[PDB]
């Protein structure tokens, strides 16, 4: 469950917060993948 | 939910426009592991094994075999919850402030919720970056009026039980003296069997200028990298410059077995459900974030401070 | 401490609903309004249920400690030990609840002043006592007062 | 003067010390349940922004004019120049924020008093102070106007010296 | 349209043969953003946020929370519309001048519309490049007879409120003295939180000849690159040579958060609808272009002038 | 609407100007794509 | 009745009627006041006039 998915429809605020936490995590993973030192 | 809460809808649409924290450049991907905790303390248990005696040779009949023991160590980490409030326009009032090519009162410094949240989140992330590197919270250039923090909440610069080196103010401009202290600190470093790992170096802008000076056709930076490559099994050595530091040098490995970051999965800014409303067009919102979660082994960070006075 | 956490071996019989609220662990106020202003501040010592003064000075942000007189700033009605923070009702806001009294001399209709230790003592005036001082434990006396400001 | 104060040829150049602006948000720490009132102010006598104001009932409306601590009604936290309307936090409410001062050298923790111009000054001037004002930070100059972070909590029982 | 307007058809066919402007090398892809305007002014609003106090600890009950403020700043940009006229052969007269593998009167220097437009466009594009680099419009090598322009229309060289350094004429040939001024200018630079960005260097041919000289087995160019790398977080430093400059050195970051280019989307040459026709075979056409749109923050461009007398 | 598109056919001079600007913009984008430093 | 409290419907209707009367007064006269004396006028913005002023 992430905000990146167009098919994701949150039901309440708690799900919305969890989606944000997942979105932050996925961005971190993406950042390191594209990082080239 | 998006049919009822406009603000939740607005946050989701604009959450992707917030740039990533720069603190990610100071850690390896494996060094960061999120936890599930908003406020409180969490106990982490690390297990180990050891050999009691020489191994037993299996030949003919024997019952007395050498044994392998185990040990444990418990580490407590504290996490703190902090909040900020900001004012913004109301959703039903934006239409009356939508000007040409922009929205908002220039005179009153009021912005729509989407723009306000993005700007507010960016500033909070900058504060979070400062805390991780330094361990202190302040909003002044002098670094005063610091917010008092809980124990077991340390940054890289203020982590105890590490190697600390001081350069006298009389030698503040002598790179040879500075490099001499660095070598002594590197000697005191104890990585044990995990020495084969990349290393990270963070310096202030003032030190960065000194580093590119000729060595006394070689540069001080080149000598430093070679010296670090001697102890880290000639792995990669990265150099980073941060304006959040002043006359400080930080050297530490990027090995997840030595330094590990365990931030809360709510550490980054997160909107709150409560929104203040009244009869006017101005509303208030709250942003939450969590601080803490840095864990490091003893004698694995070298902190060099160059005294100015 | 506000909540001394001690393990017990038997349950304590608690059925009577009278004379049950006058205790050192009952934080907050007897009557509270939604529009009451609350501020949390870093503290030193243990100013729980006492008058607090704001102390200003590695430089740190101002904190609070037990005090009173011309330096009186507010009242500490609740405390958090883990975060080492104290919820404070500012002196500009009226309050009704049990506070620490210096001794048992305080009685009803008595005008009270916050001393240098944040304790209420008989006679500027700050609060009016509502009940007599009751000894919770040892030398700890709690008195119900209606704080209204400073004279 | 004014708060917003202009086209620029170029843009003006960390997060620290970015709040030192004349048009910054007055409340360092805000709170719901803070009472805010609206009044008219004289558009040619004195600009009441970030100053202590008093109520002057005129023959046509009740105005707010810069005033001393002796007859202070509250603190003017914001102004709408289009309608010439001043927003006032009554003295009965706490305040913690930036206010206009005339002394460019004030240290932290000092006792302060509001003068006849609604301006923060040192309490040692001689007039008996009637309000609890303390300096939460050193005074800073914006180039020129001097500002300082202060905490105001109610009246003082007995006037000091 | 193409069935009726031969000239519009000819332009659409030959639009691809025009070479790209060289000014694109002086900016990052993100630094350029088109706007919809021909002549007039446009206001740009930049929004910021700041922290008013230390963040508020959320424990038990609390109503007083720290606040985050906002600010705005407005910058005005001016745009000017300029035009040129050129003569060419009428479309119906091309058959009477189609010679052996070439079209046009060699004796009278007359060209078909397509060739005339392409050459004219190339010359105009060169002029636009000169303005963006220098901020002035001139067709002389001396740089005099400059066309008077509106304020708020500056190039990278004459942008106000930047670090200007001047070298005395007595040290016009002393690279050590020139480099000393560069170091002083570099120190005065103010990149703030955006210092981790690539940098660009623009020099004149005379300066480039001095740079490749040995450092008094290292070259002045290498020393300069290392010095810039000390402040831009060890990132890419590009060096470019332009004949439009005369004893000038330009250093500025390639960051959209500091320097932004906002040209009108009609800045590059565009044909005009009006065509002059008469009883002869010679016609006239007009080409339009728009100048202006450079935006930069204060104290982010270093301009070094080596006085010759 | 771009002149690079063969199927594009402008209707009037105004659309012709819009096509030219789009053509210039795409060429600049393509230039930065092909640029190497 | 004893406390002068009404259902929202009637309260809104009466309040709207009162405001409409005030709006009518401003259009014709150009001034806003709640006194028969006409004093204690609310200060308005420039370029805001009625038929009488």
């Amino acid at each position: 469950a992430s905000l990146l998915d167009s098919n994701f429809v949150p039901i309440n605020f708690t799900e919305f917060v969890q989606a944000i936490s997942n979105t932050y995590k996925q961005r971190r993973i993406q950042f390191y993948e594209n990082l080239k030192r | 939910l998006f049919d009822e809460n406009y603000y939740a809808k607005a946050v989701a649409n604009i959450i992707g426009e917030v740039k990533d924290p720069i603190m990610y450049k100071w850690f390896s991907p494996d060094q960061i592991e999120d936890v599930d905790l908003q406020m409180g303390y969490q106990k982490t248990v690390k297990w180990d094994a050891f050999l009691n005696a020489n191994p037993t040779t299996i030949a003919n009949e024997v019952n007395t075999i050498s044994t392998i023991g185990f040990s444990s160590e418990v580490v407590r980490l504290n996490y703190l919850k902090l909040q900020y409030k900001f004012r913004h326009l109301k959703q039903t009032s934006e239409k009356f402030y939508t000007s040409d090519s922009y929205i908002g009162d220039i005179n009153n410094n009021l912005l729509p919720f989407a723009q306000a949240y993005k700007l507010a989140s960016s500033e909070i992330i900058k504060l979070i970056n400062h805390f991780v590197l330094t361990g202190t919270v302040s909003i002044q250039k002098d670094g005063k009026n610091q917010k008092r923090l809980l124990p077991n909440m340390y940054g890289l610069l203020n982590m105890p039980e590490q190697i600390k080196e001081e350069v006298a103010s009389g030698d503040k401009d002598k790179m040879d003296k500075i490099f001499e202290k660095i070598e002594a600190g590197l000697s005191k470093l104890e990585l044990g069997d995990e020495f084969s790992t990349p290393m990270m170096v963070i310096v202030d802008p003032a030190t960065s200028l000194k580093l590119v000076k000729p060595y006394a056709c070689e540069k001080w930076e080149d000598v430093l990298i070679q010296t670090i490559k001697a102890i880290n099994n000639r792995e990669d050595v990265y150099i980073e410059t941060s304006n959040l530091l002043k006359h400080k040098i930080l050297i530490y490995p990027l090995n997840s077995e030595l330094i590990k970051f365990k931030p809360s999965k709510y550490m980054l800014p997160t909107p709150n459900e409560q929104v203040d409303k009244d009869s006017t067009d101005v509303a208030h919102s709250y942003i939450d974030f969590v601080l803490g979660g840095l864990l490091a082994t003893r004698k694995t960070i070298l902190q060099v401070n160059i005294k100015q006075s | 401490m506000k909540n001394p956490q001690h393990d017990a071996s038997l349950l304590s019989n608690s059925n009577e609903f009278r004379d049950k609220n006058v205790e050192f662990f009952a934080s907050g106020g007897t009557r509270t309004s939604k529009f009451d202003k609350l501020e949390n501040h870093p503290f030193l010592g243990y100013p729980y249920k006492r008058g607090v003064k704001r102390v200003i000075q590695s430089h740190y942000e101002p904190h609070v400690e037990a005090g009173g007189g011309e330096d009186l700033y507010g009242i500490c009605i609740d405390i958090d030990e883990f975060s080492k923070t104290a919820t404070i009702v500012p002196i500009t806001n009226n309050f009704e609840g049990y506070l620490v009294a210096k001794d048992s001399t305080v009685k009803v209709k008595d005008k009270l002043i916050f001393n240098k230790d944040g304790a209420l003592e008989k006679v500027t005036i700050n609060a009016t006592a509502l009940t007599d001082a009751k000894q919770i434990s040892n030398e700890v006396y709690l008195v119900k007062v209606a704080v209204f400001g400073n004279k | 003067y004014s708060k917003s104060m202009i086209e620029n040829k170029v843009f003006s150049s960390c997060f620290k010390s970015k709040n030192e602006r004349v048009d910054a948000y007055s409340f360092a720490c805000s709170s719901y349940t803070d009472k805010i009132e609206e009044y008219l102010y004289d558009p040619a006598n004195s600009f009441p922004y970030k100053r202590g104001v008093k109520l002057v009932p005129k023959e046509n409306s009740i105005y707010v004019e810069v005033g001393a601590d002796t007859d202070m009604y509250g603190i003017c936290v914001d102004v709408c120049e289009f309608s010439c309307t001043a927003y006032v936090l009554p003295i009965t409410n706490n305040f913690e924020g930036y206010l206009v001062t005339r002394n460019p050298s004030i240290k932290i923790g000092e006792i302060l008093d509001i003068n006849n111009n609604g301006v923060i000054i040192k309490a040692g001037g001689g007039p008996p102070t009637a309000i609890n004002i303390y300096a939460l930070s050193d005074s800073f100059t914006i180039n020129s106007i001097n500002l300082i972070k202060v905490a105001i909590f109610g009246n003082r029982g007995l006037e000091k010296t």
